[PDB]
């Protein structure tokens, strides 16, 4: 899940 | 929630994302490639801007994803229209990509931008609206209660700005309404956008990025 | 014109007495019911719209555009209004109440649900509802100015009389108007559902107008 | 168009 990851970062 | 109206303002403006360039070659599907490519690249900035919106961090990752999935195109579109002011009859997708009149979508964008112009929309007002769209687009689709209070707080800000602008109360009420009514049309433009963006996939002529497709698949169609 | 010459109380009157009646009902079964109900409510909507101050002041061509654009929104806000008192279910007609266990649409069924419960918590009043509905008619296809400003005054007028403070007045306004964005959303999604069922001439001409 | 008609009478 790209959007989830980049938000985690 | 602790922020003063001015703090919120200043906080939103310093969180503002940059205006990216297209790969438009003022030499030589084409433009559509430029649009989706540009959008994808802006998304990364929208994410880190969204986390700099007061209240957004307080939400669980899960809710934040849904909110961005719902609002991304509404956010891009209002950004575009803001830029596209003082550019009567043209849409400024990028400093290097200024266009004249899916043409319906273009015309609605044109009309919308024209409104902010005639309304004399201000930068502080702009960042409030954008923060609203992010928090309101998917709130309906104890964490929402928390969104409304922030939404109420952003509303107290807008008024504050209008009060400072010298507008009488009746004027703040009316101006506040006009702006919010305009968000409804921005919702409509988004919905239509998602539809065309969906055709382009099944068209496989347009080049969608993996992140753009994941966004599109969240919205279903 | 005329609308701009109306006081807040008159504006509320005009609207309250333009109110269409609540009609009674009669996958293939449920939708035949909604389309039949919807079709009959359309006739009442057309004549109600004309009783909305400022609407008559529009050319026939402009009047047709707003209705083609907003009708499903008009129907939906009415449905959600009827469904306030019935948490968990949607009241299309006094004899037609449906739960999400039948909508299998289901996602739209839910959105309409959440929208109705939102009106409940806000304790949305009838006068407020009639204002909101006239707003959807005038604003949705607008892309009216001074007519819309008037309803705003009317809404604030209503809240003030209700005893609300200056701050409370402007955030209830905000909250209320924000829901129109969601209703615009539900309408567009719904219009897609109506289109797949088509893969009455009036309802067909209404759908085509949108696509 | 039917809407054209209904809006007149
Ligand atoms: C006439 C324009 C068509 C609609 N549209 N607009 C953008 C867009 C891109 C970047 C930005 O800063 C703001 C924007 O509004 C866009 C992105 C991807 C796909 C679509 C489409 F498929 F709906 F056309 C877009
Ligand atoms: C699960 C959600 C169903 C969507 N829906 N709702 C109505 C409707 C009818 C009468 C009324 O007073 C208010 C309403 O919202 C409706 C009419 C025709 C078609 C559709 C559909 F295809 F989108 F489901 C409708």
């Amino acid at each position: 899940k790209i959007l989830h990851r980049l938000l985690q970062d | 929630l602790s922020l003063t109206a001015d703090q919120m303002v200043s906080a939103l403006l310093d969180a503002e994302p940059p205006i990216l360039y297209s790969e438009y070659d003022p030499t030589r599907a084409s433009m559509m490639g430029l649009l989706t490519n540009l959008a994808d690249r802006e998304l990364v900035h929208m994410i880190n801007w969204a986390k700099r919106v007061p209240g957004f961090v307080d939400l669980t990752l899960h809710d934040q994803v849904h909110l961005l999935e719902c609002a991304w195109l509404e956010i891009l579109m209002i950004g575009l229209v803001w830029r596209s002011m003082e550019h009567p009859g043209k849409l400024l997708f990028a400093p290097n990509l200024l266009l004249d009149r899916m043409v319906e979508i273009f015309d609605m964008l044109l009309a919308t931008s024209s409104r902010f112009r005639m309304m004399n929309l201000q930068g502080e007002e702009f960042v409030c609206l954008k923060s609203i769209i992010l928090l309101n687009s998917g709130v309906y689709t104890e964490e929402k209660d928390h969104i409304h209070r922030v939404l109420d707080k952003i509303t107290d800000t807008l008024i504050h700005l209008m009060a400072k602008a010298g507008l009488t109360l009746q004027q703040q009420h009316q101006r506040l309404a006009q702006l919010l009514l305009i968000l409804s049309h921005i919702r409509h433009m988004s919905n239509k956008g998602m539809e065309h963006l969906y055709s382009m996939k099944c068209k496989n002529v347009v080049p969608l990025s993996d992140l753009l497709l994941e966004m599109l698949d969240a919205h279903r169609l």
